[PDB]
């Protein structure tokens, strides 16, 4: 036989009894008012909430535009458009599809530029699936989870030795106008190439050039062959963003139930930013004033707390009963002014496990990463680093706290004592390591390397100006001098004794040869 | 007398910081509450 | 009241549900719409808006629900499980068991959520100390039987870690039940982590967690069930204290609490009062920390913990809860720093029960000289991080050295929590606080270093381990 | 003719208009009320409010309407003309030239105002810097081709004249046409002192107006031509954008754009947003800045102005633009009143495309050092007001000399500033602008005083004004 005879005997069985030609009285609604993005509809009495309508093509039309059916009232159904609300006209029909909104999830997302509503806007053909997973769905939740061991290594040497962030852990990033947050998000993507994680990058309410520009990077940096760009921009409806981080997350969910091959391991860890929760809850409050709920705070409607707390419990760390996976939020707000205390922040810093705080000061002080310490927390903490990263950081965030401590005295260090000034400069240095450039992540080892000599005495011969270049040659120097260093770092990173006789004494050696050929 | 003067100075500059919180809290909540107050007449003068 | 009625509206986790002229369910009655298999969806009744129309909160999902659904009426507030059948087992806000054990069972008792407080004969008179071993928390603002404490400090404090060691002490060291409200709790924060720390810390051939109640109003519930978990917990616990035990009833945040209540009014479309807050605030806040007193019969003593707004004490919420509040305890983040664990601020935390003739002449005078010391000492710090301690005459130098020595003697290790730095078990009276605090108040700890009270027990491991080391 | 309709109310700018059933108009459909004059009253349908009623904003008087008028649908969205014919004209929201010019013929291509932007895979992320005749806009903060750029100042600064003086620049030196969008325009700003300006001769019989679109969406306007004045202003250059040029728009007011927004939000009764504005801010905000994008046909490169009241940054105009910008401005009142009428502020004034990658490494390096040298100058001015120069100074001396030198090499005098000074125009390209400031950075400028830097063009001016001087 051959395959087009198993081909017809494919069909032949739904082509001849397999369809049902019965005429029934389908229930389909009439539009009685258009707003600006919402459409109201007479009788749709078989219609669920938050399911997608139809609106079928007409005259004038050939492509039908989905919306959101939110508002169920007595005899009336206000939806949200999804697409371009010019288009739908009073006494338009809309069909009920009888499905909620499910997103194209796996393999086949994985480098591609995709709608809130999994449609492919890179222009790189149909995305390719088997499977789609609800937009909406419950947390994990009590039994499901498990406590977070496994380290988030973002690259920066600051948020991975003072506020560690690990797989399965909602980490708040939170900042101000231009401060990097979307940097610092960059930077955890791009250092995940061999860590075996997904990214995710959701971008919600941003302009297509910013996520153009956000593609570029990342597919001139190689990590397009993992992340998933899901984008909502500013010219879309206020559906497609207020549907975008939960689409996002659906695909998260989906690899960290299931996972996906990526460079032939099975990988179900997943990292996601969603890049603007404070344009998501802009968005969110738009639909609800235009449904005409009541507003509360800040006119944002009661269900806003609700809103991202649904987006941010989904991302959990499961025990290895229910698969092992972990997925890992990492929500970017923006203040005005560093108003903490406003609505949306004090929501998401109460709902997240931990937050990193961008400052404006620090920003145009030189700072590269405007990171504030201070006021930056982790409560996963310890539990979310290495074992080599917990035995050398403490010395840093004890250094750095003291600093801190005497921060008004760092211009006056010449006119004080021996030890206030020792303190001072070594804060100084360390604030100065703290520093790096855009897009040039480091490894776990290379952080753990420059925070050991930095910890011990080591960078006080070197003046201040000069410690980040100390840092990038002392770097090349491991990446070129002694691999077998870093390679030993890495090796034993899990060791609860961390600083081991052998790699103690190999690290010292490669600081020693370093200083004594090098001078600063 | 640098010292003492210093030390004094800072003693009241942490009482006015003091004083100007509490300013700043009856500011910023009396601020929220004519906001609310605003949208709510804002709302239930069109709505119900 | 077998009464069916029908979903009339949806908007978002409010829902009308309308129902025959006569057998109306009343405010709080807690309406159920089946969902297929054995789901359903358990809705609160708020307003009864006209001819059979009655508006709810969803407490639940809510995503999948059409107009025309079969809603039936319970008759009767949320019933949720009471008895020792709740002990060791993990509820939401409707009593479900969201742990692995399965249903409790129709021969359990099942109570309503919304009771009214003991009566005004029924309340105790006069007030009693409530021992709970930490010795900064017996010594400097001790807990009142039947009465409400609440803790403050930042996001990593410790706030968790103090609450979930006063659950271990009160489990182990003594035959007493509490109940743990998790309102606003995460999923990560405390659906697993604290069930790890109960479950851990082990007395014989039981744990903590065997002598707890666990009721987890999770966030990612809508604001209905947040509002309500409280109550439940109430609810849960009122059967202990009907049988004259005396229950210390924990909550994980009050003030998310009154935000859940917040959003629901705002969701129901009543007038914001105050910052935005609700118009029933106060009573909303009566009607849950009213049944927390001391009956005659039993007491429910409690322990929030509360998040203030943009650090304003002020602020409506704060303001509310400090109505309530019998006790404060003050956490702060540069105690922490310092590497204290119980990171309690002794000059910031306060009790209405520090009175002579209440907690005993000797408590309102060892706790007043106490503080009169560390009061001192931050008057001096300054003036010793500045110049010196050679700079402070006679009565100074003692005061000073005194005052770091109590002020790194109010540590514990919290050794039923985990094991970080295990000791045998102490859990100090306050009898014995008073007399360690009266022994170095008067002397008698002078020629011990600044650096042995650190982890230590009732002064007495502090000379066992002077003496081990070099005496 | 596709319907007509009556006018069922009349309220202030908003007109309620009944249509039949089976011919109501869309939504951002424009309707056409006829006067007794001969002329037409154009309003623009928001909603469709139940059966064959459509709620509009007036654009227009509304005094001489009653109950009952006549109102033709016209089909489609305002339309207005584009092509050769729109190039040195002046008009309106609604396409109509407001010049003494004769009306527009039928035979030019009309197109509707609401167009989607381009999609996401028409964007051309190749950043390519846009050659200003501005030594500080070039050097500190440079244009964007095919970006979106804002200037941030308070009134008086500059902001109108720096657009009216690239206007001229760019359609001088440059065959870059303009089009301009004076949303909220003074009838002074725009009826002259825009006009008279754009009377600049380009090479022999032609000026910067017979090159360049002008739409006023005048402040007397109601709200909704206001708020529709900057997407004709787009529709107007989207012709020459899909023609293959780059196109340069230059919205003359954002804030206006806002408050226009607001204005008709509040007449047609939507909720209100966050401090009393409208819901649909971002959206708004996000519908005109996306159609401003570089795409492989053409390129939309933009200058919009921005005024901040006081020095709020948070308030609800600025804020709203802050996420669609590649470049920012910050004119400053202190450096205007220092007689620097170019008062950027070289601090504050961010971009971008300010990368070694894309202006190169000397251009970043000049830049980059220039910033830092007034940085330092930022407080070495303040130790200096007490503690003379002369008195104490370890390259102090040197670095205040080259700061104040460069920060009055910055101003430049402007094609459009002959009438408030009576210098003649400079146009420094943006490769003599940054050679000038790397020869006065390191040295070659040490001799010469801080009064030949004044008001020149490159490093070569200076240099003739000196030698001129000492001759
Ligand atoms: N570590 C860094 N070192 C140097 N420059 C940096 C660094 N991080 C960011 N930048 C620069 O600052 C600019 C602003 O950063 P970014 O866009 O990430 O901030 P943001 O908070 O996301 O701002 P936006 O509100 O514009 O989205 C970047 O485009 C880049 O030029
Ligand atoms: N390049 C310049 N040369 C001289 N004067 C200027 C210059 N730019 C602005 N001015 C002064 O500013 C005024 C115009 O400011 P304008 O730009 O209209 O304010 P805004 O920035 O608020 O629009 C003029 O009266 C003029 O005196
Ligand atoms: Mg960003
Ligand atoms: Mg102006």
């Amino acid at each position: 036989t051959t395959i087009t005879e198993e081909l017809i005997a494919r069909l032949k069985q739904g082509i001849t009894s397999g369809v049902d030609l019965q005429p029934r009285q389908v229930n389909v609604g009439t539009v009685i008012a258009v707003g600006d993005g919402v459409a109201r509809l007479s009788g749709l009495d078989q219609v669920v909430a938050s399911e997608i309508v139809e609106f079928p093509p007409k005259a004038g039309r050939n492509e039908s535009i989905y919306g959101i059916a939110l508002n169920l009232e007595q005899d009336s159904v206000a939806a949200i458009i999804l697409g371009d609300d010019e288009t739908i006209e009073e006494g338009d029909m809309v069909t009920s599809t009888g499905r909620v909104i499910s997103v194209p999830v796996g393999q086949g997302l994985l480098g591609r530029v995709v709608n809130p509503l999994g449609q492919p806007i890179d222009g790189k053909g149909p995305i390719v699936y088997e499977k789609t997973r609800p937009i909406e769905r419950i947390a994990p939740g009590v039994i499901t989870r498990k406590s977070v061991d496994t380290p988030v290594q973002t690259g920066i040497i600051a948020i991975d030795a003072l506020i560690p962030i690990g797989r399965g852990q909602r980490e708040l990033i939170i900042g101000d106008r231009q401060t990097g947050k979307t940097a610092v998000a960059i930077d955890t993507i791009l250092n995940q190439k061999g860590q075996g994680m997904v990214c995710i990058y959701v971008a919600i309410g941003q302009r297509r050039a910013q996520v153009a520009q956000v593609v570029g990077t990342l597919e001139r940096f190689g990590a397009m062959e993992y992340t998933i760009v899901v984008s909502a921009t500013a010219s879309e409806s206020a559906a497609l963003q207020y549907i975008a981080p939960y689409a996002g997350c659906a695909m998260g969910e989906e690899i960290m139930e299931n996972g996906v091959m990526l460079n032939g391991q099975l990988v179900k860890d997943a990292l996601i930013v969603y890049d603007d929760l404070s344009k998501h809850a802009v968005a969110y409050r738009q639909v609800s004033l235009l449904l005409r709920r009541p507003p509360g705070r800040e006119a944002y409607p009661g269900d806003v707390f609700y809103l991202h707390s649904r987006l941010l419990e989904r991302a959990a760390r499961l025990n290895e009963e229910y698969g092992g996976g972990s997925l890992t939020a990492l929500p970017v707000i923006e203040t005005q002014a560093n108003d903490v205390s406003a609505y949306i922040p004090t929501n998401v810093i109460s709902i997240t496990d931990g937050q990193i705080y961008l400052e404006s000061d620090l920003f145009n002080a030189g700072q590269r990463p405007a990171l504030n310490v201070g006021i930056s927390v982790s409560r996963v903490g310890g539990a979310a680093q290495t074992r080599a990263m917990r035995a050398v950081a403490g010395k840093l965030k004890g250094e750095l706290a003291q600093f801190r401590d005497l921060a008004a005295f760092a211009q006056f260090a010449s006119d004080l004592d021996a030890t206030t000034k020792a303190q001072i400069e070594r804060g100084q240095r360390l604030q100065e390591l703290l520093k790096q450039p855009q897009y040039q992540p480091l490894p776990v080892e290379d952080q753990v390397a420059v925070l050991y000599a930095a910890t011990n005495n080591y960078l006080d011969d070197v003046p201040v100006p000069l410690i980040t270049k100390w840092r990038d040659d002392f770097l090349a120097f491991l990446r070129t001098a002694h691999p077998e260093v870093r390679k030993l770092i890495y090796d034993n990173r899990l060791d609860r004794k961390f600083p081991t006789p052998e790699v103690k004494e190999a690290l010292e050696a490669a600081i020693k040869e370093f200083k004594a050929t090098s001078n600063y | 007398a640098r010292m003492v003067a210093m030390r004094n100075a800072t003693n009241n500059a942490k009482d006015l910081v003091r004083d100007l919180t509490l300013s700043f809290n009856k500011a910023r909540q009396a601020a929220i509450t004519k906001e609310v107050s605003e949208i709510a007449s804002g709302a239930a003068a069109l709505t119900s | 009241m077998p009464a069916k009625g029908v979903i009339q509206e949806i908007i978002g986790v409010v829902i009308r549900a309308k129902f025959p002229e006569d057998e109306v369910p009343e405010i709080y009655n807690a309406i159920e719409i089946p969902l297929g298999n054995g789901d359903r969806l358990v809705c609160e009744v708020q307003q009864q808006l006209g001819n059979g129309v009655v508006k709810a909160v969803a407490m639940g999902s809510t995503d999948g629900l059409r107009r025309g659904l079969e809603v039936i009426d319970t008759g009767r507030p949320i019933a949720v499980p009471v008895g020792p059948a709740t002990l060791g087992r993990v509820f939401n806000v409707l009593g479900d068991p969201i742990d692995g054990m399965g249903p409790i069972g129709p021969e359990v008792e099942r109570r309503p959520i919304h009771r009214d407080p003991p009566s005004f004969e029924e309340q105790n008179t006069q007030a009693q100390i409530f021992e709970t071993g930490i010795k900064v928390i017996d010594l400097i603002a001790p807990f009142t039987r039947g009465g409400k404490t609440a803790i403050f400090g930042g996001a990593g404090v410790g706030k968790t870690v103090v609450i979930q060691e006063l659950i271990a002490n009160i489990a182990k060291e003594q035959s007493g039940f509490s109940v743990f409200a998790g309102v606003g709790e995460r999923s990560r924060e405390g659906n697993d982590l604290i069930h790890e720390m109960k479950e851990a810390r082990i007395d014989e051939n039981t744990t903590v967690f065997d002598k707890t109640v666990m009721v987890f109003g999770q966030m990612n519930e809508p604001p209905g069930a947040r509002l309500r978990v409280g109550l439940t917990a109430l609810t849960m616990a009122e059967y202990f204290r009907d049988e004259g035990r005396d229950i210390l009833l924990f909550i994980d945040n009050i003030f998310r609490f009154v935000q859940a209540g917040s959003e629901v009014s705002s969701l129901l479309g009543r007038m914001p009062s105050q910052v935005g807050y609700q118009p029933t605030l106060g009573t909303e806040m009566g009607e849950l920390q009213e049944r927390i007193t001391s009956t005659k019969r039993g007491s429910i003593t409690s322990m929030q913990a509360v998040y203030v707004p943009a650090d304003d004490y002020t602020d409506p919420a704060p303001a509310t809860v400090f109505s309530h509040l019998d006790a404060t305890i003050s956490l702060e983040r540069s105690i922490a720093e310092r590497a204290i664990f119980p990171a309690v601020d002794p000059l910031a935390s306060t009790s209405r029960i520090l009175d002579p003739n209440i907690v005993g002449e000797e408590h309102y005078r060892v706790a007043q000289e106490v503080k009169r010391v560390l009061q001192r000492y931050k008057d001096l710090k300054d003036i010793i991080a500045i110049l010196g301690m050679e700079e402070l005459s006679d009565e100074d130098k003692l005061t000073v050295q005194r005052a770091r020595k109590i002020e790194l003697f109010f540590s514990q290790p919290f050794t039923v929590a985990q094991q970080f730095t295990g000791r045998p078990g102490k859990y100090v009276p306050v009898k014995k606080t008073v007399e360690s605090f009266a022994r170095l108040l008067n002397g008698e700890g002078d020629h011990i270093p600044e650096s042995f009270f650190y982890m230590q027990g009732d002064f007495d491991d502090v000379l066992a381990a002077y003496e081990a080391s070099q005496k």
